[PDB]
């Protein structure tokens, strides 16, 4: 009973042509999803990049105006002294970022991504 | 073993050795040194003996290690440098930690002690793939670091090489552990005037590479592995009782050989340096390794040991064997004394 | 230097007195250069996924990939001793001290 | 503490480490090396290296099976040191543990301490990045790069794999 | 409210197991031509209550010379990796949405084989140590093929998320470009689960009751109950690759429907092959995913990687 | 060659769909015109930022907006 | 995090579901029902002897075809780059390796079994 | 070393753009096309400084041209925008496929009531050209001065005087 | 020997994974870039010996930005004496690092 070996042979290239044409078109429209995702990305990009340094700013000023009074009765101190010989800005550090707020959001920032399911 | 396969896993030892040599990045250095190691450790088992087997297991182990520490190094001088570039490393840990790795690979006393086991355990050949080709890609290394090799480390590697190595031939009859504690006495010698001028180390490394090859290629040549049995050369082939004599008092650092030409140079160039009693006991404890270099000329050379009766068939065979540069490297590591100023060619 | 990298290269030093101080048993050191191997991995690519320098993040992967491709020479050289030997004891391997 | 989480981790990788380097016995000893590179697989994953951890939980774990094969085939013996069995095993697993709980102390105690090099005490959360890398993880695409940029790494480890093959074979014949 | 979405994961798939034994006996009974259980329950759905409380009261028989650590870290091992493979496993929303999820199925692959094997170990045994070293013998020939043929279809994916095995297959099923992929893939997660042809480790006619022969109930149940569970997970993995379904983001029961229904066909599938098919040689076993599937695998690996770039559809990995 | 072919295909079966399509997969990706737009795909893929320009007052093929007739275009991806 | 709590869930209630399954029923414990099983004789020996692997040389090569799917696993990422015929012909020396490495291993009799 | 100069709070302090990320994704490609502008002088000058801290004021020119873009969304077709990124908000990766109807009536609303165009596939990856007043940095990475290198080889190689010198090789 | 075929022949065998600084996949910057660019600019060509005392300045703040050692040490310091000024109940924290603060976006 059954087919001959050229037949099943025949309809196996077949499902494997019929599968390989489907493939090559919705991958192709998926490239071109991922590219209109990626330029709304970057037409996003500008507004997070001015709000991202905006925020690090305001992190750092904050750390940096309580660290003053913190850093009161230490002899020789000097408050918001740079570790580097250079005056280039450096990217800040996440310990020079969260290193005085509280764990919840130490956790947040630093492993949320990671932790995130 | 299958000559193809042969002809493979030789070129990959090569390949091993070139890829450490070429290359500008640490990875590849270890990759190399990998590379030279797995593939020489069927050269070891080509006879599949209990002694090869004995001697790859102590090869690997200790190779292994010296590779385990010079990826610690490498990793070491990628976080205080951030970088990958052969050159000088940047903190003395990892220097310290490379030092070893490639002293663990030269067979350097302390770490000397699988240098006698694996050249005995070992057929000939292999023995000579081992104490010249193997020498030859921590050389490298060691020529690519010197900015940062501690002196005090290397001087005592080398020095205590010296001493170790000398000693260590003198209790011996086997012929392949002789050339091992040669192996350890000249390497220690090439390290010596590292931090000095390396080209002497490199002229050393090739003075040696010739002397070293030319006695295993007798000791193939004669089909002899021991003492006992070089002896018996006098009476089958005299003209190798004479390559013999000649090459174990050029070895010995003796003059107007060629052996003579690395010792001395580096004896100038340690002096220039403000050092005058550290190559004194270089040279003084050579002597050692000249007296058991003649101890193997009274034996093979300059008496007649009795022999047997069935050396009188082998008077009416003659050698079809491969002595392959045999006459050159002969000539090579004797007579190229008044040649002494070529060594620049090595700057 | 940061805390991890203590206990990483503690690991390493552990392994590495492992590895140096043979318990007469073959397998149980080869073990510790496997051991060797992780901690490098580890030690590596904390350095290498810490600095961003992306490029070298291909290099633990080929570190891994040697450590296998000799610790398998490590076996195929731990049978040899244990076919002539019944154990693949260290103290077996004694022969070259002659 | 959970912010110590990749020391916490670390200090499992370092347990594991004194348990299969004290060698009570390779069936303990894969134990024990199972255990440290499946903590040290949760290490890495906290730098940002999902790819790089997994393999190295994966790779290890197919040669902890090879190693328990052999050492089940030819590193056996009749009564096997589990944990206990020696004092020279227990005594260097504790010496181990104690000396590293040790400098565990000293350095939660002190936020210093130095063992050849110096190493801080404060959590490793400090040490992080402040960005993001939008839509690639970077370690993914440096390891891609293997087969773009890294062209002649991947001709030697290619060969190094199949001289391995012809090199293992040739050991394991006997004659 | 996380803890409830893990209590609703692992206990309605630790009762798909108590009457996936039900489902086994039964269609095992009525391909053997008799009928299996309808006696305890209607039509037998109390059987796999009566199994689970007869289990568990049973005196459990810790041996004298087994290494009693090893012996009971291995059945709890065993439930742990049989459950926590579910986790990304899109229904069409996973329990924990992995970036690199097929690895993790890969990777908990490799680590579950160790409770077999530390549990054939450390009941010192000769029956228990055979079986433990067929896992060793199998493992070493599955896992030669799991990885390439996992790699190759997920070349026409663009990633190793599961969750995007969805979107790939909206079109049409990841079947018909790869049904040799496909129908060597089932063979392989045969051979993996230790399921007939390839049981091999409990084999039953050459070793009594094979790596658990020493386990009496109670920690029985722990590999009976995981070895199902791997089972049920193998075939909505299985789906999940080559016969993904319609996904209505407004409407997710409808692929959960879908795929559950598409599982269960494959599950009675397994049973089919146990019910009709002689059992391997493990040496037969090697020699078929080393000289059979594994150059063909190897080919397929060059024709998935060269047949994007050949045709322009390289998938995205975003 | 042929009768070698009928023969191997009778014995070793797997081994010839494995040699065959292994020799699909060398010679098939350089006898394809479509070889190209893969290259081209994902090289108009944008994962960064196109980092723009400052104007010297030079550059012809450069446009001042995204909207503007001159840059590169993907038109052949979205006919194809 | 939900991570750690999945599988300390997992293993909570495995580790959980043998805690009761040991205290719960009556033990009746004697030294010949945990003897060891040799189908009903005493065992001759113990199972902690050498069992010989008569596939070892498999076994020593799956160590080093793993490591291939370490460096094939990247090539659903490496399909994404813009030097692309360069990857497309290393991930077919890779391949091609491993299928020369298989080819060896089988014509030297490598697959078969000892004894 | 020297004191870090960081702004006060008074100098980062501007009105936010306080919508979410699926409004922000939604409204993106006309983001795209009509403040283009401000965004690339502000992306100019945040790779040229290599310093946020000499990008806030074009920074805050950002942040002045998008709100203004949302007032004149929110002015005319604030209903099709509101449904528009409803339904991306819904989806877990926001996809722009699943939501092709809201975004057609979206886009047929801002073209007639406000005249915009969507940008095609392809434009928004542009590198383009800016117009800036402002001076190019001349060290934008606060460096010093390079090291005076070594002076190269320069003559005619003659002989080695009297050979080698090698203690009697008189060549 | 360092036979320098890669220079000799023109290859770029391994010059690529050497630097950080080097050309990466997809313009992925180290955090460490503009430090090692500097400190190789600085370096280039004056040789080893001239480099390790001439350009000390721009390798200690790369090899600064590697293991943040002062960073790290002056976080330390920081928080030691705000820990000990909490103990002491001499100092409160503000809104702003407790979490009450209506964060800046
Ligand atoms: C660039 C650097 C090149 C360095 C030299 C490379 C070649 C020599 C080393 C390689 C080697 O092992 O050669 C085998 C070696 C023979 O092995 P053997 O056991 O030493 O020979 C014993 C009998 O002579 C075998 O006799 P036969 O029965 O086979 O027949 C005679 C045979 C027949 O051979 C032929 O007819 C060869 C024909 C093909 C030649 C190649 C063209 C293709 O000719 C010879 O053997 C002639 C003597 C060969 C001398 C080998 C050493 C040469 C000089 C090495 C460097 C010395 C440096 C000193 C510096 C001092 C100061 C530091 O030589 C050859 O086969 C051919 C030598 C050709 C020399 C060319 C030199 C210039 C190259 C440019
Ligand atoms: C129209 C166009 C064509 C016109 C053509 C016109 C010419 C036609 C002939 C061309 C062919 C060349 C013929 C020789 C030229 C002159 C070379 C010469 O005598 O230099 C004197 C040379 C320096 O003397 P000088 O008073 O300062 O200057 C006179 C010349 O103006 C020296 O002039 P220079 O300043 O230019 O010399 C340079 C430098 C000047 O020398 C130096 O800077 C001093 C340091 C030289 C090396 C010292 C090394 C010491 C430690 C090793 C000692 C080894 C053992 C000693 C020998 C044992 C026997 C093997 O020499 C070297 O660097 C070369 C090394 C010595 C080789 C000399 C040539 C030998 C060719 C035949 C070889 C036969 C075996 C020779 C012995 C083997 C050992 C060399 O004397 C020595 O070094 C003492 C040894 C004697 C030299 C070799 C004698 C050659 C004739 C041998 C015939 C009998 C052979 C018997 C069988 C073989 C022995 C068993
Ligand atoms: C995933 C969803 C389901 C998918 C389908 C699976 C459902 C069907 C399952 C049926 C029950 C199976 C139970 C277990 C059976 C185990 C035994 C077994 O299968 O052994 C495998 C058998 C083994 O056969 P064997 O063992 O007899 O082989 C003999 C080998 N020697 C001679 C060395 C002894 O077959 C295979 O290995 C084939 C695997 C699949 C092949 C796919 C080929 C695709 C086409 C290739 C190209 C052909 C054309 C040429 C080129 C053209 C180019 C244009
Ligand atoms: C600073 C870096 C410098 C780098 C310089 C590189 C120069 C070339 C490489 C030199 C390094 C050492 C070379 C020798 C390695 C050993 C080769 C070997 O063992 O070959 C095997 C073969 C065995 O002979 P057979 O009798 O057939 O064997 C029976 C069964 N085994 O044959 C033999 O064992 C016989 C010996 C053959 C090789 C000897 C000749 C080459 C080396 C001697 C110096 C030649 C002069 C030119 C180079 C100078 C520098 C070394
Ligand atoms: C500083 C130098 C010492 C560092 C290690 C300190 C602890 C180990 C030394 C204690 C001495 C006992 C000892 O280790 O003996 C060697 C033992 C092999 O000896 P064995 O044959 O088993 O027994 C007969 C002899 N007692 O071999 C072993 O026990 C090997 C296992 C060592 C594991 C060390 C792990 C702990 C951390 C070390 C530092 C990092
Ligand atoms: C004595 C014998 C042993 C007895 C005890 C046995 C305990 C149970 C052993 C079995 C479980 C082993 C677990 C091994 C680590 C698994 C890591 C994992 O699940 O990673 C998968 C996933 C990757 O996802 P990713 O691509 O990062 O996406 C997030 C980025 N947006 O990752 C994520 O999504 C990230 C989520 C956070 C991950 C935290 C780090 C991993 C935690 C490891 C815990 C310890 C493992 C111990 C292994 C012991 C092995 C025997
Ligand atoms: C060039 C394209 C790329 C090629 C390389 C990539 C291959 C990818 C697939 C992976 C293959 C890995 C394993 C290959 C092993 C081959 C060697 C081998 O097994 O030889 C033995 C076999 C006969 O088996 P036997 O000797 O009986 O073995 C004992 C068990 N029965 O001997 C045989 O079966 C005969 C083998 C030689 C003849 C095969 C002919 C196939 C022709 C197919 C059509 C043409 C395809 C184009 C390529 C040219 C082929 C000549």
């Amino acid at each position: 009973r059954g087919l001959s070996g050229y037949s099943m042979f025949a309809v196996g290239i077949g499902a494997l042509l019929f599968g390989y044409w489907s493939m090559m078109r919705w991958n192709r429209e998926r490239r071109r999803l991922q590219i209109e995702d990626f330029e709304a990305r970057i037409a996003l990009m500008p507004l997070l990049q001015a709000e991202k340094d905006r925020r690090v700013l305001q992190m750092l000023r904050e750390n940096l105006e309580e660290e003053a009074t913190i850093m009161k009765d230490v002899p020789g101190w000097k408050v918001g002294e740079s570790v580097f010989h250079t005056t280039r800005w450096v990217t800040p550090m996440m310990g020079e970022l969260y290193g005085l707020r509280t764990g919840e959001e130490i956790l947040s920032s630093t492993y949320g991504f990671i932790w995130y399911t | 073993m299958n000559p193809i396969i042969l002809i493979i896993i030789l070129m990959t030892v090569m390949l091993g050795t070139i890829i450490v040599m070429i290359s500008t990045h640490w990875l590849l250095i270890w990759i190399g040194f990998e590379m030279n190691m797995l593939a020489i450790i069927p050269i070891m088992m080509k006879k599949h003996n209990p002694r090869a087997t004995e001697a790859s297991t102590k090869y690997f182990l200790t190779q292994s290690t010296a590779s385990m520490l010079l990826m610690m190094a490498i990793i070491i001088n990628l976080m205080f440098s951030g970088q990958w570039t052969v050159m000088k490393l940047f903190n003395p840990m990892a220097s310290m930690l490379m030092t070893m790795a490639l002293a663990m690979k030269l067979g350097m006393a302390p770490f000397h002690f699988w240098v006698p086991e694996v050249t005995q355990g070992i057929p000939l050949s292999s023995g000579l793939i081992l104490l010249t080709w193997q020498k030859l890609a921590p050389m490298s290394v060691l020529y690519q670091i010197l900015p940062s090799i501690n002196l005090d480390l290397i001087l005592t590697l080398s020095i205590l090489s010296i001493t170790i190595g000398g000693w260590g031939g003198l209790n011996q009859t086997q012929l392949r552990k002789i050339m091992a504690y040669s192996s350890i006495a000249h390497m220690g010698w090439m390290t010596a005037v590292l931090l000095y001028n390396p080209t002497m180390t490199l002229l050393n490394l090739i003075i040696y590479i010739i002397m070293t090859s030319t006695m295993f290629t007798l000791f193939m040549a004669n089909s002899t592995t021991t003492t006992l049995s070089l002896s018996h050369t006098w009476n089958k082939a005299p003209i190798m009782t004479i390559l013999v004599l000649i090459t174990l008092l050029s070895m010995g650092g003796l003059p107007p050989l060629s052996g003579f030409m690395p010792k001395w140079m580096i004896i100038q160039e340690m002096t220039k340096n403000d050092s005058i009693i550290l190559p004194t006991l270089m040279a003084i404890t050579a002597l050692l390794n000249l007296y058991f270099y003649m101890r193997l000329t009274y034996s093979t050379a300059l008496t007649m040991f009795p022999s047997t009766n069935n050396m009188k068939m082998k008077w009416q065979f003659p050698t079809t064997k491969r002595m392959t540069l045999l006459p050159t490297m002969t000539v090579l590591s004797t007579m190229l004394l008044p040649l002494t100023p070529i060594l620049s060619i090595l700057e | 230097m940061s805390l991890v990298y203590m206990n990483i290269m503690m690991a390493f030093t552990v392994s590495l007195t492992g590895l140096l101080m043979y318990r007469s048993h073959l397998m149980s050191s080869l073990l510790c250069l496997e051991g060797m191997m992780l901690s490098l991995f580890i030690l590596a690519t904390l350095m290498i996924l810490n600095s961003h320098f992306t490029l070298a993040s291909m290099m633990p992967i080929i570190l891994l990939v040697f450590a296998a491709c000799e610790a398998a020479l490590g076996l195929s050289l731990l049978v040899m001793v244990s076919n002539t030997y019944g154990t693949d004891y260290v103290q077996n391997l004694n022969l070259l001290q002659c | 503490m959970m912010t110590y989480i990749v020391f916490i981790l670390s200090i499992i990788f370092v347990m594991g480490f004194v348990g299969f380097s004290s060698k009570p016995s390779p069936i303990y000893g894969g134990l024990g090396l199972i255990v440290s590179g499946g903590v040290g697989c949760g290490i890495v994953l906290n730098f940002g290296g999902s790819f790089l951890g997994l393999m190295v939980f994966l790779i290890y774990l197919g040669g902890m099976m090879v190693v328990f094969g052999y050492t089940t085939a030819m590193a056996t013996e009749q009564y096997p040191e589990v944990w206990v069995s020696n004092k020279v095993v227990l005594g260097t697993f504790i010496t181990g543990l104690l000396m590293e709980f040790l400098m565990v102390y000293y350095v939660l105690k002190d936020k210093e301490v130095e063992i050849v090099f110096k190493f801080n005490g404060m959590g490793d959360w400090v040490i992080y990045d402040t960005g993001d890398s939008g839509f690639f993880s970077e370690e993914a695409m440096g390891i891609a790069a293997l087969y773009s940029y890294g062209t002649w790494l991947v001709i030697v480890t290619g060969w190094s794999l199949l001289i391995g093959v012809v090199v293992i074979m040739e050991i394991t014949r006997g004659n | 409210m996380f803890m409830i979405n893990v209590l609703t994961l692992i206990i309605p798939i630790l009762l798909a197991v108590a009457f996936l034994t039900l489902v086994e006996r039964k269609v095992l009974g009525y391909m053997q031509f008799r009928k299996g259980p309808n006696v305890v329950g209607p039509y037998g759905l109390l059987q796999p209550i009566a199994d689970a409380i007869k289990l568990f009261i049973k005196e459990p028989l810790r041996p004298a010379t087994s290494s009693i650590s090893m012996f009971i870290l291995a059945p709890i091992l065993a439930l742990t990796l049989a459950l926590t493979m579910w986790i990304p496993l899109p229904m069409p929303y996973p329990l924990i949405n992995m970036n690199l999820g097929v690895l993790f199925m890969l990777a908990m692959s490799s680590l579950a084989v160790y409770s077999i094997l530390w549990s054939g170990w450390a009941s010192n045994s000769k029956y228990a140590l055979i079986g433990a070293l067929r896992a060793v013998a199998q493992t070493i020939s599955y896992e030669v093929t799991l990885a390439i043929i996992l790699l190759s279809v997920l070349l026409m994916n663009g990633s190793f998320t599961l969750s995007t095995l969805i979107i790939t297959q909206e079109q049409v099923w990841l079947i018909f470009p790869a049904w040799p992929l496909a129908m060597m893939w089932f063979i392989s997660t045969l051979a993996e689960t230790n399921r007939a042809p390839f049981d091999l480790t409990e084999g039953e006619s050459e070793l009594v009751s094979g790596f658990n022969v020493e386990y009496a109930a109670g920690p029985f149940a722990l590999f009976f109950m995981a070895e199902y569970a791997n089972i049920i997970m193998m075939n909505i993995f299985t789906t999940t690759l080559f016969l993904g379904a319609f996904h209505n983001p407004y409407m997710p029961e409808l692929y959960t429907i879908n795929f559950t229904i598409k599982s269960l066909l494959l599950s009675i599938t397994f049973l089919w092959i146990r019910a009709s098919y002689p059992r391997f040689r493990y040496d037969q076993l090697m020699h078929l995913l080393w000289k059979n599937f594994l150059p063909l695998t190897l080919a397929l690996c060059m024709w998935h990687v060269s047949l994007p770039i050949l045709l322009s559809s390289i998938p995205p990995q975003t | 060659v042929a009768a070698f072919l009928k023969n191997v295909w009778a014995k070793e079966p797997v081994l010839v769909a494995s040699f065959a399509i292994a020799g699909l997969a060398v010679i098939l990706p350089t006898l394809s015109p479509y070889t190209k737009y893969s290259l081209m795909i994902n090289r108009a893929t944008p994962y960064n930022y196109p980092v723009p320009l400052r104007d010297d007052g030079n550059m012809p093929d450069v446009p001042s907006h995204p909207q503007d007739p001159q840059g590169p275009s993907l038109e052949w991806l979205k006919r194809l | 995090m939900n991570l750690m709590i999945t599988l300390l869930t997992n293993f909570t209630l495995a580790t959980l579901l043998v805690t009761i399954a040991f205290w719960l029923p009556q033990l009746n414990v004697y030294s010949e029902k945990t003897s060891p099983y040799e189908c009903g004789f005493d065992p001759m020996g113990s199972a902690r002897l050498p069992f010989s692997m008569k596939f070892f040389l498999v076994a020593i090569t799956f160590l080093l075809f793993d490591l291939e799917i370490a460096l094939l696993l990247p090539l659903p990422w490496a399909s994404q780059t813009t030097n692309l015929n360069t990857m497309l012909t290393m991930a077919l020396l890779l391949i091609f390796l491993l299928a020369v490495s298989l080819a060896y291993e089988w014509t030297q009799k490598g697959l078969e079994w000892t004894e | 070393p020297g004191i870090v100069e960081l702004p006060s709070l008074e100098d980062l302090k501007v009105q936010e753009v306080k919508v979410s990320s699926s409004v922000l994704k939604a409204a993106a490609h006309h983001y795209g096309a009509q403040c283009d502008k401000p965004n690339k002088e502000f992306m100019l000058c945040r790779w040229e400084e290599k310093d946020p801290r000499r990008c806030l004021e074009e920074g805050k020119l950002v942040n002045q041209c998008a709100l203004e873009f949302f007032r004149q969304i929110k002015r005319h077709c604030a209903e099709p925008f509101t449904e528009y990124w409803t339904c991306i908000d819904y989806s877990g990766l926001q996809l722009f496929r699943r939501c092709r109807k809201e975004q057609a009536q979206f886009d047929k609303c801002v073209l007639d009531k406000l005249g915009w165009v969507r940008p095609d596939l392809g434009e928004l990856s542009k590198v383009t050209k800016v117009k800036t007043d402002r001076p190019l940095p001349e060290n934008p990475y606060h460096s010093r001065a390079r090291p005076e290198p070594n002076p190269e080889v320069e003559g005619d190689l003659k002989p080695a005087r009297h050979g080698s010198r090698l203690f009697f090789w008189t060549m | 020997p360092f036979f320098d075929v890669q220079k000799k022949l023109g290859v770029d065998l391994d010059h690529w994974m050497t630097i950080q600084s080097a050309e990466q996949p997809h313009r992925i910057p180290a955090r460490c870039h503009a430090f090692e660019k500097e400190w190789i600019e600085c370096a280039h060509g004056i040789g080893s010996i001239r480099a390790e005392k001439e350009c000390k300045i721009e390798f200690e703040d790369f090899r600064e930005c590697l293991l943040r050692q002062k960073t790290m040490k002056r976080l330390n310091a920081i928080k030691r004496q705000r820990d000990k000024l909490i103990k002491e109940g001499k100092y409160t924290p503000p809104p702003h690092h407790s979490g009450q603060e209506d964060l800046r976006p």
